[PDB]
RNA sequence: CCGAGGGUAGGGCCCGUGACUGGGGCGAAGUCGUAACAAGGUAGCUGUACCGGAAGGUGCGGCUGGAU
RNA sequence: UGGGAGAGGGUGGUGGAAUUCCCGGAGUAGCGGUGAAAUGCGCAGAUACCGGGAGGAACGCCGAUGGCGAAGGCAGCCACCUGGUCCACCCGUGACGCUGAGGCGCGAAAGCGUGGGGAGCAAACCGGAUUAGAUACCCGGGUAGUCCACGCCCUAAACG
RNA sequence: CGAUGUCGGCUCGUCGCAUCCUGGGGCUGAAGAAGGUCCCAAGGGUUGGGCUGUUCGCCCAUUAAAGCGGCACGCGAGCUG
RNA sequence: GAAUGCCGGCAUGAGUAACGAUAAAGAGGGUGAGAAUCCCUCUCGCCGUAAGCCCAAGGGUUCCUACGCAAUGGUCGUCAGCGUAGGGUUAGGCGGGACCUAAGGUGAAGCCGAAAGGCGUAGCCGAAGGGCAGCCGGUUAAUAUUCCGGCCCUUCCCGCAGGUGCGAUGGGGGGACGCUCUAGGCUAGGGGGACCGGAGCCAUGGACGAGCCCGGCCAGAAGCGCAGGGUGGGAGGUAGGCAAAUCCGCCUCCCAACAAGCUCUGCGUGGUGGGGAAGCCCGGGUGACAACCCCCCGAAGCCAGGGAGCCAAGAAAAGCCUCUAAGCACAACCUGCGGGAACCCGUACCGCAAACCGACACAGGUGGGCGGGUGCAAGAGCACUCAGGCGCGCGGGAGAACCCUCGCCAAGGAACUCUGCAAGUUGGCCCCGUAACUUCGGGAGAAGGGGUGCUCCCUGGGGUGAUGAGCCCCGGGGAGCCGCAGUGAACAGGCUCUGGCGACUGUUUACCAAAAACACAGCUCUCUGCGAACUCGUAAGAGGAGGUAUAGGGAGCGACGCUUGCCCGGUGCCGGAAGGUCAAGGGGAGGGGUGCAAGCCCCGAACCGAAGCCCCGGUGAACGGCGGCCGUAACUAUAACGGUCCUAAGGUAGCGAAAUUCCUUGUCGGGUAAGUUCCGACCUGCACGAAAAGCGUAACGACCGGAGCGCUGUCUCGGCGAGGGACCCGGUGAAAUUGAACUGGCCGUGAAGAUGCGGCCUACCCGUGGCAGGACGAAAAGACCCCGUGGAGCUUUACUGCAGCC
RNA sequence: GAGCUAGCCCUGGCCAGGGUGAAGCUGGGGUGAGACCCAGUGGAGGCCCGAACCGGUGGGGGAUGCAAACCCCUCGGAUGA
C-alpha cells in the first residue's frame, strides 16, 4: 500500500533547507544547535 | 416562471431551474470581468472562519457600478441583460452615449433598448437613479446607498426593494426589505424600481449535487457530533438538546438578540424588523 | 402438417369462506342528556370546515320551508 | 343603419369616512362589558380629547317592491379593453329554424397548493359567566381563514 | 488477577446407576392380553424432523426405547462463534 | 544469582519450519578446478491494454568493456544491479534558466504587536498553465531531435536598399478559456489484393497452383491543390478608455455581406534525401537496380480560437498588433537581403520495477502516452496469437494421513446450519411476452418462453466508387446437412411473494462495525440594516462578501403525502423609562488621633448614584411536561353518565406484544405434518405519540427479518480423481520458548486439580510419521473486579478562577 | 511535522463499449384560439449494464505472512456530491 515516504526534492529543500531555517527564530536555533553539536550536515542533503 | 422537469430521475422530480428569459447575451463584457479569488471560507491565517464552503463552479466577477452619481446627466442605452454568477439579481449592460460601458443590477421591467440616466433632474422611471430627496414619497426603489457617496448597500438581491415613507429634515424614511423603518440621508442615491428576477425564491435545488455546485459544502448538525465538538454532542442513542439550544461556540441560538446595544446607528433606526 | 388433451408459466372474471373490524335494521321492558316540531326556550334548514360523551355546536356563505 | 338604459365582465389607477397600532401634546381613576356580572384592560398613566403617521379591508347618503347577467353573482369614483339586451327605420339574406344524449366552458361559500398580505372579524383553542351541568347560546382574548395573484376543488334551500 | 477462555452446538468418546429399552424376578385391587409397584441387572441399545443461539422445553412422525447424571456445567494449542 | 535488570558471548527448539505466487520444463554443444543454475543451439510452456515500448517523478553510475568469486544473491555460480580497474552522457531549435503571470509566498509605502514577531494595495518571486525556432535517416561496446548526412527554421548585432511620424514599463485590441453532444474533410493506425518485388519450398495420400511463404514505405522548403480557422470596408461627430491619441468605445451616413478578398493552420503533392522483408549465409553480408501500386475500414488525434444545446455561467500576465507623450526627427522603427553572433544547467542507466515507496532482489503502492491481428453484437471485455519480453535465483524423487485450490457423483434435494454460510442454478445476443402497485418516470432484464452451427439457392436497402464492378455495413425468404450438445471453448443476472428501517445517488470508524449512523434536497425557529451578525487574531488585519434580508450566520427536523393537540407555575429567550435590592464614586449629620496654636490626619449616618437580580407580562418546530380514586345501565360483564383528590396541564389524531411488551412462546387467525421466528389481528401501551417529529408511501438498498419455486456434496454420507504442500534424498537453514531434568498409571495426600510426596500398579534402550487430553502448555506484569487521599477525556443549577460580553 | 492522512486554494489530466430515450423542434390531428394527442427528429440524466479507474460486501486462505492489513472468488460506484 501507499507508504508515508514519498520523496520530492522541491518539497525537501523548501521545507527543511538552509533558507527555510534561516527565515525563522526556531530555525536559526536548529542551525545553532546542529553547529554546536558538530553535525557534518546542518540541513538535509538534496540534489537540486 | 421557474422551469420544471419530468421525474426521469429521482432528483429531476423536484429540480426547478430559472427560465433565463430576460437574458439577451450569454458572454460577459471582457473589460468588466476580473478573477474572483475563491477563499473556501478561509481567512489570511489559513483558518476556516465560515464553515462548509468551497468546491463550487469557477466564476469571473463582473464589476458593478454601485455609485451612478459618478455620471450625472450622461444618459445610457440598455444594451443587454446578462447572467451574473456572483449575485441573485440579473445584471444589465449599459452603453453610455459617453462611450463608457458599465453594469448595473437589472431592475424589474427594464427593457433592452431603453434609456436611463442618473441625477437630481432624472425622470422618475425604472432604471434611473436620483438622490433620495428628489424621489416622490411612496415610490419603490432599490440599490440604495446608506451614506452619501459610499455606494449602494440596500435592496440589491433579486426581487427586493425599499419604499420611501416620508421626509424629516435632511433625512428620508425608508421601509427596508426586512420591514425595518430606517432614516437614510436624503443625498443618498437610489434607483427607482424593485430588483428583478423575483422568481429566484421559487427555485427548488432538487438534489445534494446542486448545493455542491454553488460552493455550499454539507452542513453537519451539532446533535450528530461529540461533546468535544459541540454543546449538542454526545448522548447514548439520539438525544434531545438537554440545554438551551446553542451554537458550536456556546451562545444561545433561539431568540438571543445579538445587535450591539450602544451602536450609533440606533439613533437612525425607527422600528426594528417585523415577522 | 393440423390435432383431443396433457404439462410448465403468467394474467382476467365470478362464487363460497376468514381472526378481526365498520356501520345498518329490528327488538324493548334500560342509562345519559333534550337536538327537532310553539319564537320548541340560541328561529329552522343548508353546502363546507373545524370541534365535542351523545343527540349537536360554532365559523363562512346561502334559502324561508321563520314566530313577533 | 341609427339610438338607449344598466352594481354585466376584465385590467390598471385613485378618493373620503370609520376601526386598530405607533409617535407628540393635554389630562386622572377608572375603562370596558352584561339581563345582572366576571375574566380583561388601567397610577408601569388606561378610557375620553387634540395633532401627526402606518396599514388592510369594506364602500355611508344616493338605494328603491330599483337595475344587469344564462346561472353562480355584480354596488365609492375615473380611464381603457369587452359581453349581452331593448328600441325606431322596415334597408339587405331567404326557413339559414327549435331542442339537444354525449362533449366543452362557467360555476356562491367552505376547503386545497405555491407565493404575498393581515386592519377589522373569527372556526379550532383559552379564559369569564349562565346553568343541576353548559365541551353551547352571552362576555373577554385568539390561530387558520376572510383579502391579492396563479392553479385546483365543482358542492348548495346552485329556489321561482 | 507477571491470565485457569466464558453459554450453546459439532466432533470424539468414557464412566456412574437412583435402569428409558432389551434379559431374570417377588407382590398386585395379576382371568387373558395389557398395566401398576418393588427387587436383580450397566452387555448392548437409546431415531428423524418444525420452533428458538439456546441448554431445557413444546410440537410432528416413528420407536423395543426415545433414560438421567459425572468427566474444569468433558472436549476452542480439536472446529464453530 | 535472581531486579520480565543492562552489555556481550554462546546454547535449546533442529538438521526441524522455510527457501517469497502451481507460467514448466527437456536435451545437445561449449567454458571451467568445479556446472540442474553461466554462454550457444533445438524442443516445450507463459505474458501480449503486457509480464511489450516511450515519458515524468524518485534513485544517483546501478550503464559499457576487461579481469575476479571472500562476502552480498534465500541453493549453486564459471554468472550478476556484487569486488577492482578503464571507458561512457556532446543541443541557438528537446526540457529549465537569460520571458510571463496562478494559488501561494515575499513585500517599497503603510498599519500592528512586551521582545521574538504579525500583517500589508503596488513591485518581486513562484508552473506540469501562457509563450517560443527541428524533421527524417545513419553512426558507438556504451550518447544522439545533442555527433554526422539531407532538407529546414529562430533571436541578437552590424551593414545595404526600400518604406513610415518614429518613439512606452503608459491607452486599447488580442492573448482568453466551462460541460455535454456533434458536422465536413483529413491524418495516425489497420485489413484485403487475381497486382508489383523476392531467397526458396512441392513433404506423407493430393496440389507446379489466380499455390505456399515474405515484403510492397519514410521525411521533405517554395509553389500548387484540397479542407478548415480568424477578420468587414469608407467618412463625419466625439464630452468615455485617470496625460495624449489618427487607436479603442459610442452615435450617424455609404459600400460590402452565410460572397469574395486579405490572413493563418492542417492535409496532399513537391526539387532532394532515406529506408527496405522472409529465407540462405558466417550483429554483419546476400536477397535488391528490391518492389514501393490499387481497393477497403478509420479515430478519442488534426484543421480548431469549428458547430449546437444547456446552466452550475467557466484564470492571469507577457509575447504579439495598434495608439500616441516626453523625447527625437542626418535619428528611430518597418520590410527585404547580406555578413557576423548565439551563454548557463540536464541528457548515462532503472522507471508498474531486483535500480522508485515499502528494514529484503518483499505476490503490496506508483502520474502521462503507444498498446497489432482474428473470433465472440460492441469494447481497452474474453480466448488465442504478432512485435517484444519471460518460465517468477533451490533442486531430485515418492504417490500415506492431513491441509489447501480444483473436477465428478447413484437415490434423495436444505433433511445442513444461528443463516442455503458456501457452492450449484441462471448467465451474451435477437424475437415473443410480461402482474400488483405507482409519484405515471417506473416497477422491467419483472416473470416465462422460443431462436442461436454449417451448406446450397433466391432476394432487399446503405457506404465507397461514378450512376456500375470490386470492397465494406445492415438485412430478408426458401430448401437442406451433422452431433449428446451450435453465445458447442473463454468472458456474461438464479428468480418470486411478504415485513422492518432509511425517501432517493452519495458519506463513514486508513488496519475488527458501510449500517437503521452522517450527508442530502426540503420544512420551521432564530439571529443579522452592513464598519452586519458570526468566526480567527493580543492587535493590525482577514474571512463573511468585493455579498446586502429572494442575503449571510446559528439550531432542529429530514424527498413526497395527510398532519403536528393541551400545559408558560420552574428554566431559557424577548418585552417592560414604575417599584424593591444594588458597586465604585458623590455627599458629609456626627465622632476620633495629634498639636499651645492656626492646622495636619482618620472614621463616618441620611441623601444621589448602573448593569444584574427580584418583580409584571409574552413566548414550544424554546428546556421540558402531558394523573389518581369511589360510584352508575332490563342476567353477568363493562361503564356513555355522576362524584371526589391533585396538577402548570393531565397524551388529541394516528399507531400499538412494536428496532419499544417485563409477565411472554400474551390471545386469536394465517402459513407448516410440526412455527419461541414471520405476516394479519386484538389492546391491562411494565415503559408509543406528534419536527430528539406522528402515521403512511411508488422507487431505491452488497442493510436486517419470514416464506416458496429452481438447483445443488450444505446434508443423509460419504467415495474417487487432479495439482501445490506434507513424506524421502542433495543444498542452505530460522523462531518464540527454555530454573535444571535421569519428565509413566491409579487411588490418595499435599496452599484445596501431582511426572517430582505415600501406597500400589505398570515399564528393556533410542528414534520417525502422526493426534492434541495434560504439562493449571506459549503469548501479553488481567483491558473485567477492587484498591491508590494514581492519571486523563467528558458533563453540570459541584467549587474557584479566566476569556468574552453587559 | 500536512512528502501519510483530512479539508480547501491554483493549475493540468482521465472516464472502453453498449442501453434507456426527458425537454425542445418539425409534421400531422384537434379547437373559435388553445390545452392536448400521435409520429418523426432530438440526446437530457448525482439514469441503466459493464472495463480502465475508485472502492472493500460476503466467504475462503494467510496468521514467526508474499504483506506491521496481503491473496483468490464474489460484490459496490463508474458524467459525478
Ligand atoms: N487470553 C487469556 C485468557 C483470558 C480470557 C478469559 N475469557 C478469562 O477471563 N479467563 C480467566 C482466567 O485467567 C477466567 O478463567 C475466567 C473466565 C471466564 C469468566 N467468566 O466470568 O465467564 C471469569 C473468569
Ligand atoms: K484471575
Ligand atoms: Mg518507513
Ligand atoms: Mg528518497
Ligand atoms: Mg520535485
Ligand atoms: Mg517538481
Ligand atoms: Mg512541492
Ligand atoms: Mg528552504
Ligand atoms: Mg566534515
Ligand atoms: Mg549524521
Ligand atoms: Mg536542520
Ligand atoms: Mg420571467
Ligand atoms: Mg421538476
Ligand atoms: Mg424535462
Ligand atoms: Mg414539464
Ligand atoms: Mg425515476
Ligand atoms: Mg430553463
Ligand atoms: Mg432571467
Ligand atoms: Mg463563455
Ligand atoms: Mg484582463
Ligand atoms: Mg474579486
Ligand atoms: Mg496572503
Ligand atoms: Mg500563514
Ligand atoms: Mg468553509
Ligand atoms: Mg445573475
Ligand atoms: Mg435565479
Ligand atoms: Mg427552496
Ligand atoms: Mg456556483
Ligand atoms: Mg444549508
Ligand atoms: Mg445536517
Ligand atoms: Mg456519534
Ligand atoms: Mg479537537
Ligand atoms: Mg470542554
Ligand atoms: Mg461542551
Ligand atoms: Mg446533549
Ligand atoms: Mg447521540
Ligand atoms: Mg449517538
Ligand atoms: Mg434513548
Ligand atoms: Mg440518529
Ligand atoms: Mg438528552
Ligand atoms: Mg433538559
Ligand atoms: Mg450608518
Ligand atoms: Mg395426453
Ligand atoms: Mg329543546
Ligand atoms: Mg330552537
Ligand atoms: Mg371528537
Ligand atoms: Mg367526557
Ligand atoms: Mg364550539
Ligand atoms: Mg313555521
Ligand atoms: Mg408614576
Ligand atoms: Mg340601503
Ligand atoms: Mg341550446
Ligand atoms: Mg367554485
Ligand atoms: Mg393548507
Ligand atoms: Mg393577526
Ligand atoms: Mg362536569
Ligand atoms: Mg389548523
Ligand atoms: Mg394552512
Ligand atoms: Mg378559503
Ligand atoms: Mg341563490
Ligand atoms: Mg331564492
Ligand atoms: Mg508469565
Ligand atoms: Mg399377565
Ligand atoms: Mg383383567
Ligand atoms: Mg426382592
Ligand atoms: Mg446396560
Ligand atoms: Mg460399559
Ligand atoms: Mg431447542
Ligand atoms: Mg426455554
Ligand atoms: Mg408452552
Ligand atoms: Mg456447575
Ligand atoms: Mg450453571
Ligand atoms: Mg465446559
Ligand atoms: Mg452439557
Ligand atoms: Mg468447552
Ligand atoms: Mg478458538
Ligand atoms: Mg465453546
Ligand atoms: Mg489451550
Ligand atoms: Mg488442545
Ligand atoms: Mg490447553
Ligand atoms: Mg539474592
Ligand atoms: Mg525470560
Ligand atoms: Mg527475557
Ligand atoms: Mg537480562
Ligand atoms: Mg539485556
Ligand atoms: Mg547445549
Ligand atoms: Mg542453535
Ligand atoms: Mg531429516
Ligand atoms: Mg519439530
Ligand atoms: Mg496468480
Ligand atoms: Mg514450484
Ligand atoms: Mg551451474
Ligand atoms: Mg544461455
Ligand atoms: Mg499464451
Ligand atoms: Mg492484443
Ligand atoms: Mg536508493
Ligand atoms: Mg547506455
Ligand atoms: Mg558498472
Ligand atoms: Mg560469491
Ligand atoms: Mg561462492
Ligand atoms: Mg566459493
Ligand atoms: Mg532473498
Ligand atoms: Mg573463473
Ligand atoms: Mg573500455
Ligand atoms: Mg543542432
Ligand atoms: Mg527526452
Ligand atoms: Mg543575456
Ligand atoms: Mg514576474
Ligand atoms: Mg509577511
Ligand atoms: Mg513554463
Ligand atoms: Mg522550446
Ligand atoms: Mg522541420
Ligand atoms: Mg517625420
Ligand atoms: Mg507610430
Ligand atoms: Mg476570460
Ligand atoms: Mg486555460
Ligand atoms: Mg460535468
Ligand atoms: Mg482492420
Ligand atoms: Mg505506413
Ligand atoms: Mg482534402
Ligand atoms: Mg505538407
Ligand atoms: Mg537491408
Ligand atoms: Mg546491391
Ligand atoms: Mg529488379
Ligand atoms: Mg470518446
Ligand atoms: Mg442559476
Ligand atoms: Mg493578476
Ligand atoms: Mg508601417
Ligand atoms: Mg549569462
Ligand atoms: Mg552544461
Ligand atoms: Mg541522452
Ligand atoms: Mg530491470
Ligand atoms: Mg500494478
Ligand atoms: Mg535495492
Ligand atoms: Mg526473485
Ligand atoms: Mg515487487
Ligand atoms: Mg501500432
Ligand atoms: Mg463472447
Ligand atoms: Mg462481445
Ligand atoms: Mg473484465
Ligand atoms: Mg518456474
Ligand atoms: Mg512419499
Ligand atoms: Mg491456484
Ligand atoms: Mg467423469
Ligand atoms: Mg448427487
Ligand atoms: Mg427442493
Ligand atoms: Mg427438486
Ligand atoms: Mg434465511
Ligand atoms: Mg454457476
Ligand atoms: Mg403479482
Ligand atoms: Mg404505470
Ligand atoms: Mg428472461
Ligand atoms: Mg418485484
Ligand atoms: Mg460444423
Ligand atoms: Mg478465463
Ligand atoms: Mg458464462
Ligand atoms: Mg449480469
Ligand atoms: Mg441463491
Ligand atoms: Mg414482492
Ligand atoms: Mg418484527
Ligand atoms: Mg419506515
Ligand atoms: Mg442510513
Ligand atoms: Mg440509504
Ligand atoms: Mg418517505
Ligand atoms: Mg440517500
Ligand atoms: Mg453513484
Ligand atoms: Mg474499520
Ligand atoms: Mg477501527
Ligand atoms: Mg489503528
Ligand atoms: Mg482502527
Ligand atoms: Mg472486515
Ligand atoms: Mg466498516
Ligand atoms: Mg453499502
Ligand atoms: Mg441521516
Ligand atoms: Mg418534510
Ligand atoms: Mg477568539
Ligand atoms: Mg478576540
Ligand atoms: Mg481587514
Ligand atoms: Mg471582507
Ligand atoms: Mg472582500
Ligand atoms: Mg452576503
Ligand atoms: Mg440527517
Ligand atoms: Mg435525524
Ligand atoms: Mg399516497
Ligand atoms: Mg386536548
Ligand atoms: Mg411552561
Ligand atoms: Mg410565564
Ligand atoms: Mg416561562
Ligand atoms: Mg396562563
Ligand atoms: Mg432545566
Ligand atoms: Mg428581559
Ligand atoms: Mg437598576
Ligand atoms: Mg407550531
Ligand atoms: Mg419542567
Ligand atoms: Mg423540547
Ligand atoms: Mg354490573
Ligand atoms: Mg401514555
Ligand atoms: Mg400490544
Ligand atoms: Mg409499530
Ligand atoms: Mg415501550
Ligand atoms: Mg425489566
Ligand atoms: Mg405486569
Ligand atoms: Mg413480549
Ligand atoms: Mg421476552
Ligand atoms: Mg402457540
Ligand atoms: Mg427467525
Ligand atoms: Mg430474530
Ligand atoms: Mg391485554
Ligand atoms: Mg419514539
Ligand atoms: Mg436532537
Ligand atoms: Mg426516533
Ligand atoms: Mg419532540
Ligand atoms: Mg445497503
Ligand atoms: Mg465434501
Ligand atoms: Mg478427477
Ligand atoms: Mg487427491
Ligand atoms: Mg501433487
Ligand atoms: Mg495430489
Ligand atoms: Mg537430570
Ligand atoms: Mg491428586
Ligand atoms: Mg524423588
Ligand atoms: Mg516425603
Ligand atoms: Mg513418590
Ligand atoms: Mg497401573
Ligand atoms: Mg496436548
Ligand atoms: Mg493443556
Ligand atoms: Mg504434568
Ligand atoms: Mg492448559
Ligand atoms: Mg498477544
Ligand atoms: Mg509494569
Ligand atoms: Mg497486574
Ligand atoms: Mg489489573
Ligand atoms: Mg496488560
Ligand atoms: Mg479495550
Ligand atoms: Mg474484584
Ligand atoms: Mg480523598
Ligand atoms: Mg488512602
Ligand atoms: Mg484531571
Ligand atoms: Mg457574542
Ligand atoms: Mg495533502
Ligand atoms: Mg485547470
Ligand atoms: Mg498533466
Ligand atoms: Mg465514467
Ligand atoms: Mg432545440
Ligand atoms: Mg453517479
Ligand atoms: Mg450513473
Ligand atoms: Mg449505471
Ligand atoms: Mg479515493
Ligand atoms: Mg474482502
Ligand atoms: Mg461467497
Ligand atoms: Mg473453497
Ligand atoms: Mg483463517
Ligand atoms: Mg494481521
Ligand atoms: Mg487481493
Ligand atoms: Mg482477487
Ligand atoms: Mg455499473
Ligand atoms: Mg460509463
Ligand atoms: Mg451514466
Amino acid at each position: 500500500m501507499k507508504r508515508t515516504w514519498q520523496p520530492n526534492r522541491r518539497k525537501r529543500a523548501k521545507t527543511h533547507g538552509f533558507r527555510a531555517r534561516m527565515r525563522t527564530p526556531g530555525g536559526r536555533k536548529v542551525l545553532k544547535r546542529r553547529r554546536q553539536k558538530g553535525r557534518w550536515r546542518l540541513t538535509p542533503a538534496v540534489r537540486k | 416562471a421557474v422551469k420544471k422537469f419530468k421525474p426521469y430521475t429521482p432528483s429531476r422530480r423536484f429540480m426547478t431551474v430559472a427560465d433565463f428569459s430576460e437574458i439577451t447575451k450569454t458572454e460577459p463584457e471582457k473589460s468588466l470581468v476580473k478573477p474572483l479569488k475563491k477563499t473556501g471560507g478561509r481567512n489570511n491565517q489559513g483558518r476556516i472562519t465560515v464553515r462548509f464552503r468551497g468546491g463550487g463552479h469557477k466564476r469571473l466577477y463582473r464589476i458593478i457600478d454601485f455609485k451612478r452619481w459618478d455620471k450625472v446627466g450622461i444618459p445610457a442605452k440598455v444594451a443587454a441583460i446578462e447572467y451574473d454568477p456572483n449575485r441573485s439579481a440579473r445584471i444589465a449592460l449599459l452603453h453610455y452615449v459617453d462611450g463608457e460601458k458599465r453594469y448595473i443590477i437589472a431592475p424589474d421591467g427594464l427593457q433592452v433598448g431603453q434609456q436611463v440616466v442618473a441625477g437630481p433632474d432624472a425622470p422618475i422611471q425604472v432604471g434611473n437613479a436620483l438622490p433620495l430627496r428628489f424621489i416622490p414619497v411612496g415610490t419603490v426603489v432599490h440599490a440604495v446607498e446608506l451614506e452619501p457617496k459610499k455606494g449602494a448597500k440596500l435592496a440589491r438581491a433579486a426581487g427586493t426593494s425599499a419604499q420611501i415613507q416620508g421626509r424629516e429634515g435632511d433625512y428620508v424614511i425608508l421601509r427596508l426589505p426586512s420591514g425595518e423603518l430606517r432614516k437614510v440621508h436624503g443625498e443618498c442615491y437610489a434607483t427607482v424600481g424593485a430588483v428583478g428576477n423575483a422568481d429566484h425564491k421559487n427555485i427548488v435545488l432538487g438534489k445534494a449535487g446542486r448545493s455542491r455546485w454553488l460552493g455550499r459544502r454539507p452542513h453537519v448538525r451539532g446533535a450528530a457530533m461529540n461533546p468535544v465538538d459541540h454543546p449538542h454532542g454526545g448522548g447514548e442513542g439520539r438525544a434531545p438538546r438537554g440545554r438551551p439550544p446553542a451554537s458550536p461556540w456556546g451562545w444561545q441560538t433561539k431568540g438571543l438578540k445579538t445587535r450591539k446595544r450602544r451602536k450609533p446607528s440606533s439613533r437612525f433606526i425607527i422600528a426594528r424588523r417585523k415577522k
